[PDB]
């Protein structure tokens, strides 16, 4: 859940 | 006059939007092109695009870092498109009444807004907070606290730590009222008039959510969008 | 020579196929822009909207429509990449070794697809494929009846109704076969030339669900797909 | 689940 914001966000 | 705290405080919201806002617009020739629900696939892209800039926006600001990762992204899913609507004030212009991205193909009136699915319901409120705000004449320190203060709202469905980030928004609410008195000929009445279009924000954002679940719940147009902006706009916890 | 029913069913399949093959590529304009992982996001638009294409001629396949729509989803989540593979060879070139589309910004030689993030572990045998499948110069009538008999492959992972499947693929290629005995000169060879192709593209899926799964683990890239890869490509049952 | 895929198939 919330793969590409968890990501991005590092 | 103002601490050195507070100094660097706007110092460094300065400089991330400088870092995350191209006054070029040269990345738009990337995205899907507009057509004149034919802008649809541009303006997802366009809003794709900007979520990714608010990200790394939000990086920057003193604190925001230092939330856990579900107070961030619980920040970021409230607020996402709020920011994006202040921070396009800066491409909006009064006398086309349109926002002006470096070039005709770039040039979204309200109708280019209309073929990606939205109604007046949404984009008459738009475009009047956007002219409203734009006659405020903001300051550039002025315009980056207000994206920050709109980010930082602890007043959000799924933030944990509100103590934490009310205490960050104050912070930057005491920058900007101190600001406005030092360096504002004229402010003294700017502060409220700028929190007022924060609350202007709120109602947009209600808005804007309703017509995004209408899209969102017909396949054939969600498919359209792109992955991040199914996260960011989408409503898991 | 071949019977009335016979005769329907691959004029079904060659109309299904004018239908949702565009031989001007005037649609590719639209993507997302190549660049020369720079060429992911063109070739993420290029596959997604090959997908919707696969999945307009699937269902003008005589008795695919008949299926659950399990079984019809089953069928296009395992077979969809092949027949990407399969119709993407009428752009193929053996004078360039690449897929040309109307014009030098949508010609792809293999080294843009390096640039979407694939190695030749892939392009190597992808290429040859290309090549050994241009060789064999399918008619028209026997390209298509390839691409059903692919996709009617009943020996694909969550197939329901394996019986009434592999009877369809039985009639395609009894149509195929005897297609080929009476309309194709020196066919005598062709039936089991296509049916090793066939083979061909199960290792060619092999390999890429390998590297697609490599790229949509990295959600950096993964957020340059687009939904309907993501659905297709992706593992949900 | 397979929400795109399910229509496209009508
Ligand atoms: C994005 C910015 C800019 C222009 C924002 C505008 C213009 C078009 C319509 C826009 C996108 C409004 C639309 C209702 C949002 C459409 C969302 C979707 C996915 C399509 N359903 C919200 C802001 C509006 C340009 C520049 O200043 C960058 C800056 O981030
Ligand atoms: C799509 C077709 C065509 C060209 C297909 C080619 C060319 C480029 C590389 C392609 C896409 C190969 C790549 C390994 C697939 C990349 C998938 C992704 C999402 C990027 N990871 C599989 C077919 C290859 C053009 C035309 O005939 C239409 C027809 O459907």
């Amino acid at each position: 859940r919330h793969k590409i914001l968890h990501r991005l966000l590092q | 006059m103002l601490s050195d705290e507070q100094m660097q405080i706007i110092n460094s919201l300065v400089e991330a939007h400088h870092k995350t806002y191209d006054d070029s617009y040269s990345d738009f020739v990337r995205f899907r092109p507009p057509v004149r629900l034919s802008m649809l696939p541009h303006l997802a892209d366009l809003v794709s695009y900007s979520i990714q800039k608010v990200i790394g926006f939000a990086k920057m600001i003193p604190g925001f870092r230092d939330l856990t990762a579900e107070d961030q992204i619980a920040l970021l899913k409230s607020s996402a498109i709020e920011i994006i609507m202040l921070r396009s004030n800066q491409s909006f212009s009064l006398e086309d009444m349109s926002w002006s991205c470096g070039g005709p193909d770039f040039k979204y009136c309200i109708n280019d807004v209309t073929k990606a699915g939205h109604t007046l319901e949404l984009l008459e409120p738009l475009v009047k907070f956007q002219v409203g705000l734009k006659k405020l004449k903001l300051h550039e320190e002025e315009h980056v606290l207000l994206m920050a203060i709109c980010l930082l709202s602890p007043d959000r469905p799924g933030v944990q730590d509100h103590v934490r980030i009310e205490a960050l928004q104050d912070r930057l609410c005491d920058v900007l009222q101190a600001y406005i008195r030092i360096q504002h000929p004229g402010g003294r009445l700017l502060y409220a008039k700028m929190i007022q279009k924060l609350a202007d924000l709120r109602s947009l954002n209600e808005e804007h959510s309703k017509q995004y679940r209408s899209l969102s719940f017909q396949p054939e147009h969600s498919m359209q969008l792109t992955p991040l902006v199914l996260e960011v706009f989408g409503s898991e916890v």
